[PDB]
DNA sequence: CATGTAGTCTAATTAGACTGCATGG
DNA sequence: CATGTAGTCTAATTAGACTGCATGG
C-alpha cells in the first residue's frame, strides 16, 4: 500500500503511545534495531511510568492522562510516524461479570484513541508514511467489536500469543501496519513452552499455560486450579521473573519501585505479548532508520 | 466564513441525525415544499453506516445532532449519541479547500450528565451554550455557527437547571438556533 | 604464616559455609576467579536457599540445620580448605534490647561453628593449607566478644563497609586468613556514594547511609528518620535493586521466590558486605586454582 | 583401645577438677597421697580467662572432670556455660594423637540442664548420657569415655521419675573404675 | 464443557512506630 | 548525643475463594 522508502531517505521514528503501560511498544522498537526519535507516552499508573523511565533511562516523554491531551499538543509534540495503544479492557472483557461495555466506565477510553488518531493523521495532500495499531481483548461483545471496527474503519486481525509464547493470549489488532494478516512465524529465541521460562531446579507441569490476567488465580491452571510448577517435590506458583519470560519481557523488567508479586503481575497481565508485537512492528524496519 | 450575497445562496443540504427536523427547517424556510429528490436525509440507527454511505448521499452543508428529550425510551446509552455524531461528522466534511460554508451542531435536552458533558466539549472542541425557554413567562448546543456562538442568551444558574430537569421528568427554543443560518442559504416562503 | 604454593600444585577450593544465608561466600569466591570444587552450605531459610540454588545453578550442596551435622559428615563431605560462617546476631547485637547473649537463644549457634571447625581442622602432621573466618557484629557485650575470642583462640579485626560501600557496617572478623589486618583499600568498581547505587531519575540526599538491618526503619536516616531518596520531587525509600548495589551484590540477586520488599531486605539486612568479603578472600587466590 | 595396665606400672593420676573440687572425694578412694605433692590435682573455679598455654604448662593430664553446680542457686552463669567451657579445655588438655598413656574425661550434671541443653551436651561430647540414681535407694547424668561408666547396668529409671525428683556415694562408684588404670593408695 | 488484559469480600499477612541503651564523638 | 546483622503490636494492605457466562469444541 504505502510506497517503499529508500534506505538513505529514512529517518528515526516518532511514536505516540496511548495507554502505554510498561512501555512495551518502545521496548519492541528498540529490540528490532529501529532508531527511535521521539516516544510520547500517555499513562497514569505511577508504577507503570516508573518502569518505563527506569528501564529506558528517560528516553520516554510521559504526558499524563490521555483525556487531557489537546489538539494543540498533537501538533506541538508531533508530527508522529506511529500511533499505538491498548485501551483498558476491564469493562470490555467477558471475564468481568459487571463489565460496562464500550460506552460506559473505562471502555469509553477507546474513543480517546480514536479522537487523538484523527488529530495525528496527516492532512489531506500529505503522502508521507503513517502507521497505527490498536489492541484489545477477543472476549468482548459483538456490539463492541462492531462499533470499534466502525470508528477505526477497519477490521481486526486476531493473533494468539500461543504461537510464539508459552501462554494463551488471544487478542484483536486493528491497524494499517504492513503484513498484519501474514502467517505468524516463531523466532529462534522464542521460549515456546513453559519449561523454557522457568528458573533452575524447577519443573513445568504443562507445556502451555492459560491466559494470564492481573489476578493470582489465573496462574492456577485448569478447572481444578492446579499449581503449574513443581520445585523440590512441592507444588508452587510461577515467579515474577518467569511471568516476564512468558510474556517475552527481559528478566527483572518489573523489578522497579519496590513492587511485590501482586503488583508485578498486575502490570504484566495488562501488557502485550512481546514476540507478538515484534511480529507486528517487524515490517517497520524498511520505513525508518536503524542503529 | 464570509457572508454570501443573496443572489448566490444555494439551498441547504442537511443531514439530520437521531431526530427529524424536516418539519422545523421547512417552517423556518430552509427546505423546499415539493418533495423532489433533493433535501435533508434522516437516519435513526447509524451503527451500520460507513463513510461511503455519507459521501454518496451528496455533499452536505449542515450536520445536525440531537439526543432524545427525556424520552425514557433509550436503548442507547447517553454518550452513544455523541460518539456516533462525531464519527459521521468527519465523513461529511469536504476536501480541505472548502468552497462553500459548512455548518454543524449538536443539541442535548438535559440528557448528558457532567461526565458525558466534558467529553462532548473535548471532541467537539467547544464548550456548549445553554438556550432556555422553560420560564420565559432548555437545551445545550455545540455549534460552529457564528451567531450561535456570538449572541448571548440569558444566563442560567446551574443549580437551577438541574433542579428543573428531573422535576419535569426542543423545537421553539432551537428555532432561534436555526435562525442565523438564513444568511448563508436560500430563503423559501 | 603459611608457605606459598606453586601454581601447578594448586587444586580447586573446598569450602564449608555454615549459616550461609544468600551464599555471599560462594559469590565472592567465584567473583575472584577461584575454582570452587565443593561448597557445602548449612542453611535453614527456604528463601535463602532458593537464592543460592537459582543464582548459582546448583553448584552449592545444602546440608540443612548446622546442629544436625555429625562428625562423620565433616569427614565424608570433607576435606575442607575453607570454613566460613556468620552466626545470627539477633541475640548478640545491641540493637535488640531483649538479646539473650551468647549462651541462650540463638547465640548458642556460635558454638556450632566452633564445634564443626575443630572437626574440619586437619589433624596434626597434616601441613596442608587450611583457612577459616567468622563474622559477627561489633555491638555485642564485651563478655560475648571475649568468650568468642577464647573459643576461636584469636582476636577479631574490625572492618567497616563504610570504606568500600555506601553504607556503615561495622563488623568483627575472627580468622586466620592472610593479611586480615592490612589497610582496607577501595577498588575501582566499588560504589562508594549512595548516588552510585540508585536508579535513573533518582537523587540521593546523603553520601553514606546508616547500618542497614532487616527492618524498614534502618532506611530512614538520622534521629528524625528522614527518607534518603528524592525522585520526581517527592521523597522515597531505597529500592531492592538499590539495597543490593549498596551491599555489593549483583543487581536482582534477591529477585527470586516472589519475594517482596520486606523479604529481600531481611535477607540483605543480615548478609555480608560483598566488597569487604572480597577484601578478605582476595589473598586466597594464591593458594588455589585460578579461573 | 584403652586396655588394662599391669599393677607395677600404674602411675598416679593427674586430674583437672573444673567448677567443683573432688580432691576430698578422690582422696577417699586413694587415687592420690595425702602428702601435699603439687602436681596431683589442679582446681579452677573461674575458667573465663584461661588459655591453652595455661593448661599445657600445668602438666599433662590423665583425667579431666566436669560438673555443674548442685542446685545451690549460686549461678551467675547460664547452665550451658559449664558445658561449653568444659569442651573448650578438653581440647586444650588432650595430648598428641599418639597415646602414650590412658586419657579419661568425665562431665556430670546435677539435673540443671534442660532437654535443650542435654542434646547439645551429648552432641558436643559425642555420646548420650547415662543416669546414675543416688536419691532413692530405699541422681546425676554422666558423660564419660571411661569404659565401666558406659558398661554396667544401673537402675533403669524413667524421665517422669526424674522430673518428680527435681520438683555422692553413687558418683563415687563411677570414680572407682579408674582404679584399674592408676596407682592405688591406702 | 473448560475459558477469561476482573470486581467484591474476608482472612491472612505485612508495613510502619515504639522501644531500647552502652558508648565513643 | 546519635547509633544499631531486632522483637512487639497494631493497623494497613494484600492475598485468595467466589463469582460469572458467552461460546466454540
Ligand atoms: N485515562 C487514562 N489516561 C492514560 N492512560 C490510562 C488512562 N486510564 C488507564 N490508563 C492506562 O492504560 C493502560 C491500559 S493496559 C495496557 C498497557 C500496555 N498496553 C502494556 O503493554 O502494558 C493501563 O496501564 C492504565 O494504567
Ligand atoms: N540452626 C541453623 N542451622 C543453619 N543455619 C541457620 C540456623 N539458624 C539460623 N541459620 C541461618 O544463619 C544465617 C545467619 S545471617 C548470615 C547470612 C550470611 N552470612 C550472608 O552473608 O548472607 C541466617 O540466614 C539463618 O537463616
Ligand atoms: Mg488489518
Ligand atoms: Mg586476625
Amino acid at each position: 500500500l504505502y510506497p517503499a522508502i529508500p534506505a538513505a531517505r529514512r529517518r528515526p521514528i516518532r511514536v505516540l503511545s496511548l495507554f502505554d503501560g510498561i512501555a512495551t511498544g518502545y521496548l519492541v522498537l528498540k529490540e528490532l534495531g529501529i532508531k527511535v526519535g521521539k516516544y510520547v507516552a500517555s499513562e497514569v499508573c505511577e508504577e507503570s511510568i516508573a518502569v518505563g523511565t527506569v528501564k529506558h533511562e528517560g528516553n520516554i516523554k510521559y504526558v499524563n492522562d490521555v483525556r487531557n491531551i489537546t489538539k494543540k499538543n498533537i501538533e506541538e509534540w508531533g508530527p508522529f510516524d506511529l500511533v499505538i495503544g491498548g485501551s483498558p479492557c476491564n469493562d470490555l472483557s467477558n471475564v468481568n461479570p459487571a463489565r460496562k461495555g464500550l460506552y460506559e466506565g473505562t471502555g469509553r477510553l477507546f474513543f480517546e484513541f480514536y479522537h487523538l488518531l484523527n488529530y495525528s493523521r496527516p492532512k489531506e495532500g500529505d503522502d508521507r508514511p503513517f502507521f497505527w495499531m490498536f489492541e484489545n481483548v477477543v472476549a468482548m461483545k459483538v456490539g463492541d467489536k462492531r462499533d470499534i471496527s466502525r470508528f477505526l474503519e477497519c477490521n481486526p486481525v486476531m493473533i494468539d500469543a500461543i504461537k510464539v509464547s508459552a501462554a494463551h493470549r488471544a487478542r484483536y489488532f486493528w491497524g494499517n501496519l504492513p503484513g498484519m494478516n501474514r502467517p505468524v512465524i516463531a523466532s529462534k529465541n522464542d521460549k515456546l513452552e513453559l519449561q523454557d521460562c522457568l528458573e533452575y531446579n524447577r519443573i513445568a507441569k504443562l507445556k502451555k499455560v492459560q491466559t494470564i490476567t492481573t489476578k493470582s488465580n489465573s496462574i492456577k491452571q485448569g478447572k481444578n486450579q492446579l499449581f503449574p510448577v513443581v520445585m523440590n517435590g512441592k507444588e508452587d506458583v510461577l515467579w515474577c521473573t518467569e511471568l516476564e519470560r512468558i510474556f517475552g519481557f527481559p528478566v527483572h523488567y518489573t523489578d522497579v519501585s519496590n513492587m511485590g508479586r501482586g503488583a508485578r503481575q498486575k502490570l504484566l497481565g495488562r501488557s502485550w505479548s512481546v514476540p507478538v508485537i515484534r511480529h507486528l512492528f517487524a515490517p517497520l524496519k524498511d520505513y525508518f532508520a536503524c542503529e | 466564513f464570509e457572508t454570501v450575497p443573496v443572489w448566490r445562496r444555494q439551498p441547504v443540504r442537511v443531514l439530520s441525525l437521531f431526530e427529524d427536523i424536516k418539519k422545523e427547517l421547512t417552517s423556518l424556510g430552509f427546505l423546499e415544499s415539493g418533495s423532489d429528490p433533493g433535501q435533508l436525509k434522516h437516519v435513526v440507527d447509524v451503527t451500520d453506516t460507513v463513510r461511503k454511505d455519507v459521501e454518496e448521499w451528496g455533499p452536505f452543508d449542515l450536520v445536525y445532532g440531537a439526543t432524545p428529550p427525556l424520552g425514557h425510551t433509550c436503548d442507547r446509552p447517553p454518550s452513544w449519541y455523541l460518539f456516533q455524531f462525531h464519527r459521521l461528522l468527519q465523513y461529511a466534511r469536504p476536501k480541505p479547500g472548502s468552497p462553500r460554508p459548512f455548518f454543524w451542531m449538536f443539541v442535548d435536552n438535559l440528557v448528558l450528565n457532567k461526565e458525558d458533558l466534558d467529553v462532548a466539549s473535548r471532541f467537539l472542541e467547544m464548550e456548549p451554550v445553554t438556550i432556555p425557554d422553560v420560564h420565559g413567562g432548555a437545551v445545550r448546543v455545540w455549534s460552529n455557527i457564528p451567531a450561535i456562538r456570538s449572541r448571548h442568551w440569558a444566563l442560567v444558574s446551574e443549580e437551577e437547571l438541574s433542579l428543573l430537569a428531573q422535576n419535569k421528568q426542543p423545537t421553539k427554543l432551537v428555532k432561534n438556533c436555526f435562525l442565523p443560518l438564513r444568511e448563508y442559504f436560500k430563503y423559501f416562503s
